[PDB]
């Protein structure tokens, strides 16, 4: 039999993937891994020089690591391997930049500002004036101060990643604008996708401000909106010279930086108290729109799986891994969704089954199709785990198996029906069927949201009802537990990949994150995570020019 | 009255699950491990000392007059104020005779006043120390619920439930608390469940042969009995899922007509 | 009784209504009208049926620029809107002799639902109204048009909008005068959430009625925040009576005396009235003249200064016919009074601080919005305990259509809903009548 | 009126009280006792006079481990408790005959104050009680001991700990059953923020009374959240009647039938009773002989399962006399019931998931703690709408002292203050009386 | 700002009391030294179990 995960198992395991026996306790412990030895040498040097003898890293205490063979990790659809330590979000600059690019993005619409300038303020607005404003905001956004040498400014090399871009659904205004700082929808998207996005956006103009990464590093995520608004106001009152009074300037300020602001995430209440632009406030549809694989790929499974990988790396690794728990983190929980082609194989089988039985989108969402598709996909995935002992060794935790099988089932159901809530219902049915099959599930509580899910999937109550695109980490069932949210985002994306939709929840976010100036290119998140695991990713926010070389 | 049916299904795994769930089913006796050996394997206390106490005996302390509380007879360890300890097991996915959720359900349907926690890698029971030792030795150790090769009692560093067995048909263990000896074929425990070494290794007995393990396991496997061969369990699961969804949507009899 | 203060009540036209009314007759804890307005504010919900229809038809669920392709429902809510209202009333109904008022607005495109008080007597907060109305609306929409089981989430998103993820009603079509209790500036700040524009629109741009509405809300909130407890209760009662309800006709008298005057002339008239009434006396005469003044009645002097502040705002904004002068008028009224008499201003400088807040909030690029969106539940305008907001209502009533944040732009639905209630449209007259109804019990 | 199903009424001892009582008689919207409990829980405040004296004597203002040297006041609040209570009563009194009471607890060591309802009628939320009590306490302490004008700030910090900076009362000596509105995780969750330890201490560790208190609070909250309206109301009414008030003596009957039994025996008893009462019928007989069951009455089956869950928790945690078995029992009661009958769990799996998270956070490093620190507002136990917390209260009542975070450790002031009111201490016998009062009105 | 942000003070007296009275484990200065050695390895992100 041919399986997509077979090649990785051959590369990772020396024995046959179908072989049921092996030997242990003969690998030398942590010495079998080059990363651990590098860590040991670095710890010795760091202790002796900087720590003045205070111990930092002691592998001799605690569990004797490396009693079994520490497997390497492939990256799905990529022909490169890396150790598990390179995929930790702290050791991987690619994941850090993935979060940085999302954190430092604010989209502000400039049509109310233009209308207020034209009518109330008595100032003409032309494409030349728009180009002048774009020049002003590009100089002023990172640290600049316009025609004021006496004012303190940020070092320009410290904010090389800061940009201010513009895009619009108006074609004539788009081609009248400077291409230096324009996000061209026509040349970045296919013709049908570009037409759909222009129709959804309308004839309005929007500016995208990328606050420098260092600002988000030093401060929190709620700093980005204030920084953007302040710089936008300064640039607007500088480019356009207005001889009106100051009340009119207040109305213009509201129209320009508080009327059509689009944020990546909302503030969280209660014990998750956080500001905006934090990973717990990003809805699943918003994250699906952030990932740009609908632009460059027509395969629905690949489009869903890129969103799965991005959602895993964000929600499980950064948000739940550190923002909510901290410590070593939940890397192997999220990597199981994007390391080997196990989830790829399961999702491709689900798509093939749906296409053979129900067609690509040939059925209305009913209960029976949900049950049969989810059950078939779950049974296939579980027997795949059963007959490949190396696969079971690779996914040693039941949570890193339940999530993969349930994501495959949900993606299959979303393909069959095109409804995201039907897909999440299939996810929950897959989870309980898995529990009955293997007499096992994830950790302790872990399936709090999987026993509560079936009832909350199609609910209409106030705190239970929401479309899966409008759900997120602040959804009460999804607030705490790992191994779900990244796959929920992929299921939400698959709900629209079956229909060939250009976007999922927000066209503006989709256009804004198609910008070529982003450090992390969201077209291939898996490839960039692979690059970061190899120490070949150029991240931003480094204070190299304000620190001593010694 | 009502005669329970415990689980659905007509396959061998379903029957084994029903037998484990059934409190009137006598578990087959396979070993004879003395109480001192079990106590020293658990590692909570040395055999010979008195039981430590977390709160004074229920007779010495005074309580408010609660009718609904005082008509449930407490455990012997409860009226002695014994501390609550644990026994924890890791069950291999290769035809182990007992499985985590199966263990939890059987314990909650067989033992009185126990706290059962199920997980992929391990299953833990918490109870009063005297009752814990008694039921552990009587049921968990010297019955079909325990296989020294595919099931080991591990209090920490649980890893190997999903790993391939070694050349001796034996589960992986980082701490190596139990050891297979070739010149007798028995399995010996050299450390307690936490990992503290013992003064003298304790013999738990011979491992169960694989052929016997096939017909007493409670796990569905492609190589063993598969869930596709037991459509009744899948149908019951789907019915439960549909009932949950319908109750979540609108909990009325008219909505449940589409069950 | 514990307060010997007596007031004479005047209507909005300056005519005498009653004399020797006890000061506590207008107290929020005694006045029946204030109780009724608080209850109605708590239990009244506004529904936008046309908004629901438009959101569902275009799949515009999700907020600013959000839209979910494929999740579009084509229903005729405005066409039905009597059926939907009847079903919502039937669901929300508790008993037969029960309020449960659901009424059609603008010919079917809006609903004004009043949740029964029975559901609020067993609620610890006011949020039960919006949640119950949303649930009843969801059930009515699902039952009237046979919505599939897999589109109830879409209906919920159209009605409430992002609520489980975003703990508020952002992209929804259901609204109330009070915001979420988790989004308050401080504890007890729920009642200081109605902006100036809402008060002006509800009273139909009547200066005295808008002033009365804002003052009643602000002082009831101060009673709720624990501020008007013990020694501060008298000062807040006097502030309410003299700034909102035109007690002793001080506001009308000052406006009449300064028809052609400035802020300085209003200050002069206020000081003259305070001296004539015995409120302030001469402390001492310095070497360079300037006889200092000390208050013979501290709370009454604060009330007189607040009434004069309202009169000065009215005079200046009626001279300019623009509502952009409020911040400067309050700030420099307090400044001129303080350095003219040696006396403290309104609210002992808190009014001046809130005026500085108004100035920097509505007069620069770091300014934001206009004076019409001022409310006590903001970090900028929370500092004065109900003494700086009511004058802004007079200022916005005097505006001759030169504001971007005009009441017509921001409070049309609010005015259409809450202008039907008599106690909201004319707060001054009905508060006066309610005070008259409890005159003899003190 | 709209529900034709009747229930019986049994006391905490299993004795019959009345038969043929309509289901709506125990409804929060109709039962006078539930309304009175909700009204009184909003206006009752606990004051730690000894804590105030200790904090002021050592300058312990600030919160955890915080001392401000130099800000030390030596007062005798406990000795002058009667005078302080009299002054607070005078300050908080509205007219003469309001329900304002300040009783002395523990020889003046604690104070139980009840602000008048008239102060809450014109209040949007419940925070008015604590703020008014804090202000009254500050004034009473200032005017009883002639505290310097520069030390009122220290007094305020002693009474409320950080409130302007921290929107809470953390380091203060004032408390209430309900939490601050800023701590709510969702709209309408005000009544869900009562921890299990508070409910257990209020009822003086009585299992049935604690069950009744917790169930009444949770179901009244579900009414407040808008969950129990329309077609969802009957389910919550039956859940409150059967799980919380043992309507048909189901809880006591199951516990009696399983005095020396396990969870599986309780499950079998529940299924047998449901079959005997006709609530569930055999849907089909499968090939393997498994008898799949379907509910003839969905909500009645839900109520029966909830009552059985409470009985199973009581049986297991009384056999162990330890309150750490709650999550496992709640999980596996449903887990074995579902696969024994083919029927959904207590709350269609919503209570089982709450148990799967409760087992997470009660046995791990990631948060949580003892079962007594959880509540309906907690992020871990908010998922079941009033069907999982009463079992936790019962189990904590059955505990023999194996928990470090016992009610004595956590709720000492709150429990002692709130146990003095008969309505809070024995909610079962008064809710039954309230239902009997309105028995004939339906 | 970083040093203030990353500083958390934890009172290790309740944990000792629970170790003494609930788990029956005796706490001595040698055990505290061992715990400090362990946490200086675990807090930066080292592995102790699993
Ligand atoms: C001590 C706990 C309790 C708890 O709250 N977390 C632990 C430990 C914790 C620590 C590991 C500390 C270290 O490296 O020593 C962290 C990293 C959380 C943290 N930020 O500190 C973690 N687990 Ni856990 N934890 C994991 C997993 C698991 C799986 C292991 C499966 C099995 O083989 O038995 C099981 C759950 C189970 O009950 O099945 C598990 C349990 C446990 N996990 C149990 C008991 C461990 C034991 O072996 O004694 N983890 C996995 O399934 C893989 C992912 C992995 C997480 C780290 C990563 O992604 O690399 C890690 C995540
Ligand atoms: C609440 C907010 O005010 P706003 O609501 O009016 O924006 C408040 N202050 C602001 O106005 C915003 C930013 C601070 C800007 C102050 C710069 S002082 S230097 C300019 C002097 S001049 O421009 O007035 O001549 C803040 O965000 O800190
Ligand atoms: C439950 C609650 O913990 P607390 O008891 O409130 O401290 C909550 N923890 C979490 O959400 C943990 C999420 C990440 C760790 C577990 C991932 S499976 C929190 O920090 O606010
Ligand atoms: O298994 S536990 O639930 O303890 C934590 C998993 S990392």
């Amino acid at each position: 039999e041919k399986r997509l995960f077979l090649k990785a198992l051959k590369e990772k395991f020396e024995e046959d993937p179908k072989e049921k026996y092996t030997k242990f306790y003969t690998f030398g412990g942590w010495e079998q891994s080059a990363r651990k030895r590098e860590f040991v040498e670095a710890n010795e040097k760091i202790v002796s020089e900087k720590r003045q003898g205070i111990p930092l890293y002691n592998p001799d205490i605690g569990v004797p690591l490396g009693q079994r063979k520490l497997m390497p990790y492939k990256l799905s659809n990529t022909d490169d391997y890396c150790e598990g330590d390179d995929l930790h979000f702290l050791n991987n600059a690619a994941i850090q930049q993935l979060w940085d690019d999302i954190r430092r993005t604010v989209i502000v619409g400039m049509d109310t500002a233009h209308s207020v300038l034209e009518k109330r303020l008595g100032v003409e607005v032309t494409p030349e004036t728009i180009n002048e404003y774009m020049h002003t905001i590009n100089h002023s956004l990172p640290g600049g101060a316009v025609v004021q040498e006496h004012m303190v400014e940020v070092h320009p090399s410290l904010a090389w990643d800061c940009y201010a871009r513009i895009f619009t659904g108006d074609d004539e205004l788009a081609d009248e604008l400077d291409s230096r700082f324009l996000i061209d929808i026509n040349k970045l998207f296919p013709e049908e996708q570009a037409e759909t996005l222009k129709a959804a956006i309308g004839k309005k103009t929007y500016q995208v401000s990328r606050v420098p990464s260092l600002v988000g590093r030093v401060c929190d995520g709620g700093t980005i909106s204030r920084w953007s608004a302040m710089q936008i106001g300064m640039s607007f009152i500088t480019a356009y010279k207005l001889c009106a009074g100051e009340a009119a300037t207040a109305d213009f300020s509201y129209a320009s930086k508080h009327a059509d602001v689009i944020q990546m995430g909302n503030a969280l209440p209660g014990r998750r108290a956080r500001g905006p632009n934090e990973p717990g406030g990003i809805r699943f549809g918003i994250l699906s729109d952030v990932v740009q694989t609908t632009r460059v790929s027509e395969d629905p499974v690949e489009q869903s799986l890129e969103v799965v990988a991005t959602g895993a790396a964000l929600y499980d690794q950064i948000w739940l891994g550190a923002y909510m728990s901290g410590g070593i983190g939940f890397t192997q929980y999220a990597t199981a969704s994007y390391t080997d082609d196990i989830l790829d194989d399961f999702s491709y089988y689900a798509l093939d089954y749906v296409e053979k039985k129900y067609g690509r989108m040939g059925t209305k969402a009913t209960m029976d199709v949900v049950e049969d598709v989810a059950g078939e996909v779950t049974l296939y995935a579980l027997e795949q785990y059963d007959d490949y002992p190396a696969l079971l060794e690779d996914h040693f935790g039941g949570s890193q198996r339940a999530a993969v099988a349930a994501a495959a089932s949900g993606i299959g159901v979303c393909m069959a029906t095109g409804n995201s809530n039907a897909g999440v219902n299939g996810w929950y049915l897959s989870q309980i069927l898995h529990k009955e099959y293997h007499s096992r599930l994830g950790f302790y509580g872990y399936d709090l949201q999987d026993q509560c899910g079936a009832s909350n999937s199609l609910a209409i109550r106030n705190d239970e009802a929401a479309p899966l695109e409008l759900r997120g980490p602040n959804y009460p069932n999804y607030a705490m537990n790992v191994g779900h949210q990244g796959e929920y985002a992929g299921i939400a994306q698959a709900a629209h990949s079956a229909r060939g939709d250009a976007f999922a929840l927000n066209p503006l976010v989709k256009v804004a994150f198609a910008d070529p100036m982003l450090v992390f290119d969201f077209s291939k998140p898996r490839k960039e995570i692979a690059r970061g695991a190899l120490r070949e990713f150029e991240a931003a926010g480094e204070r190299d020019v304000i620190l001593p070389a010694k | 009255a009502y005669t329970p049916q415990f689980y659905p299904g007509a396959t061998k795994v379903a029957e084994n699950r029903r037998n484990h769930l059934n409190p009137n089913y006598e578990l087959e006796k396979l070993r004879e491990i003395p109480d001192e050996d079990v106590v020293k394997i658990m590692g909570h206390r040395q055999p010979g000392e008195d039981y430590k106490t977390v709160h004074p005996p229920l007779e010495e302390m005074d309580f408010v007059e609660d009718y609904a509380r005082d008509l449930v007879e407490p455990l012997n360890g409860a009226k002695e104020g014994h501390r609550v300890r644990y026994i924890q097991f890791a069950d291999s996915m290769y035809f182990a005779p007992a499985q985590p959720y199966d263990r939890s359900r059987s314990y909650m349907s067989r033992l009185r006043g126990v706290d059962a926690g199920t997980l992929s890698g391990r299953q833990v029971v918490e109870c009063r120390e005297s009752d814990l030792e008694e039921f552990s030795k009587n049921i968990l150790m010297d019955t079909e619920l325990f296989d020294p090769a595919t099931s080991g009692m591990r209090g920490a560093t649980v890893h190997g439930h999903s790993l391939r067995l070694d050349e001796n048909g034996m589960m992986f263990d980082a701490l190596q608390r139990c050891v297979f000896d070739e010149k007798t074929g028995h399995v010996m425990y050299v450390k307690d469940q936490v990992g503290k070494p013992l003064d003298a290794p304790v013999d738990v007995g011979e491992p169960i042969p694989e052929a016997k393990l096939r017909e007493i396991t409670t796990i569905y496997r492609n190589d063993g009995v598969a869930m596709r061969a037991d459509p009744d369990v899948i149908e019951v699961v789907k019915r439960i899922h549909r009932a949950r969804t319908l109750g979540g949507y609108i909990p009325t009899n008219e909505t449940f007509k589409g069950l | 009784v514990k307060y010997e203060d007596k007031i004479s009540l005047y209507d909005a036209k300056g005519n005498l209504v009653a004399e020797n009314v006890p000061l506590e007759a207008i107290s929020p804890l005694y006045n029946p009208t204030i109780k009724s307005m608080v209850k109605n504010i708590k239990r009244t919900v506004a529904v936008n049926l046309a908004g629901i229809e438009g959101t569902l038809a275009a799949g515009k669920i999700g907020g600013k620029g959000c839209q979910v392709p494929g999740r579009t429902l084509d229903i005729s809510a405005v066409s039905n809107a009597q059926a939907i209202a009847d079903e919502v009333e039937k669901i929300l109904k508790v008993s037969e002799d029960d309020d449960t008022a659901v009424k059609i607005i603008n010919g079917g495109k809006q609903l004004a639902v009043q949740v029964p008080t029975a559901r609020l007597e067993v609620a610890a907060e006011y949020s039960v109204s919006m949640l119950s109305t949303a649930m009843a609306l969801k059930e009515a929409l699902i039952k009237t048009f046979n919505i599939d089981m897999f589109d109830g989430s879409t209906v919920h998103a159209a009605i409430v909008g992002n609520y489980p993820q975003v703990m508020d009603y952002a992209g929804g079509n259901i609204a109330s005068l009070l915001g979420a209790p988790s989004m308050m500036e401080g504890l007890g700040y729920a009642l200081r959430n109605i902006p100036v524009n809402h008060a002006v629109a509800t009273t139909k741009k009547n200066m005295m009625n808008a002033i009365a509405f804002s003052s009643v809300m602000e002082q009831t909130a101060t009673f709720e925040m624990g501020d008007a407890v013990g020694s501060f209760e008298r000062q807040h009662l006097l502030g309410l009576a003299y700034q909102g309800l035109n007690a002793d006709n001080l506001v009308i008298d000052f406006i009449k005396a300064n028809a052609k005057g400035t802020v300085g002339s209003v200050v002069e008239t206020v000081i003259d009235r305070a001296i004539a009434d015995g409120v302030i006396v001469v402390d001492k005469t310095m070497s360079s003249g300037f006889n200092m003044y000390k208050p013979a009645d501290v709370n009454k002097w604060n009330a007189y200064a607040a009434a004069g502040l309202v009169a000065a705002v009215a005079v200046s904004c009626g001279a300019a016919r623009a509502a952009q002068n409020v911040a400067s008028v309050i700030l420099y009224f307090n400044d001129i009074l303080e350095y003219e008499t040696g006396l403290p201003g309104v609210d002992y400088g808190r009014s001046m601080g809130t005026a500085v807040g108004f100035s920097f909030f509505s007069h620069s690029i770091y300014g934001g919005g206009g004076p019409g969106i001022f409310n006590g539940n903001h970090v900028v305008t929370r500092h004065s305990k109900g003494f700086a907001i009511p004058p802004v209502c007079a200022a916005m009533c005097a505006d001759a259509g030169t504001q971007m944040f005009s009441p017509e732009h921001t409070s049309g639905l609010v005015g259409s809903v809450y202008s039907a209630f008599d106690e909201f449209r004319e707060p001054m007259k009905y508060v006066i009548e309610g005070a008259l109804s409890i005159k003899d019990q003190f």
